[PDB]
């Protein structure tokens, strides 16, 4: 589970530098990021994604979704 | 959550002889990577992750926030 504020904090504090970052998706959705020397498990799906596109996808969770 | 939270939960976990894996279990709320980042202060815990950790460590939330 990963939300925008946690991801932005990692960027702002300098833990995530540059334009890409390793992302774990679970059930298709952004679950965590992975930094160098952090461990990934064999059944985790890892992809190198563009930081700015991760930001946009995570910001979708911040918008109000009305339902009846 | 304030920055002393990570210090409290790391020391409490070690005192209890618990692993990070034992705190995070299936990791749907918190990955072991994420817990490691919280314990060092690298990442600020969300409220929902903080209350999850408190339950796993066997203490109330108020205990780890010192009644604030």
């Amino acid at each position: 589970m990963l939300y925008i504020d946690e991801f932005k904090e990692a960027i702002d504090k300098g833990y995530i530098l540059g334009d890409t970052v390793a992302i774990v998706r679970k059930n298709g959705k952004i679950f965590d990021y992975v930094l160098p020397h952090e461990k990934v498990r064999d059944d985790e799906v890892v992809t190198v994604e563009r930081v700015e596109e991760v930001m946009v996808e995570l910001d979708k969770l911040e918008h109000h979704h009305h339902h009846h | 959550m304030l920055k002393d939270f990570g210090k409290k939960i790391k020391s409490l976990r070690l005192e209890k002889g618990l692993t990070k894996e034992a705190v995070c279990l299936d990791e749907s709320q918190l990955s072991t990577r994420q817990l490691t980042r919280i314990e060092s202060g690298q990442s600020t815990p969300t409220l929902n992750k903080a209350v999850y950790i408190a339950g796993r460590l066997g203490v109330t939330l108020g205990y780890l926030t010192d009644g604030e």
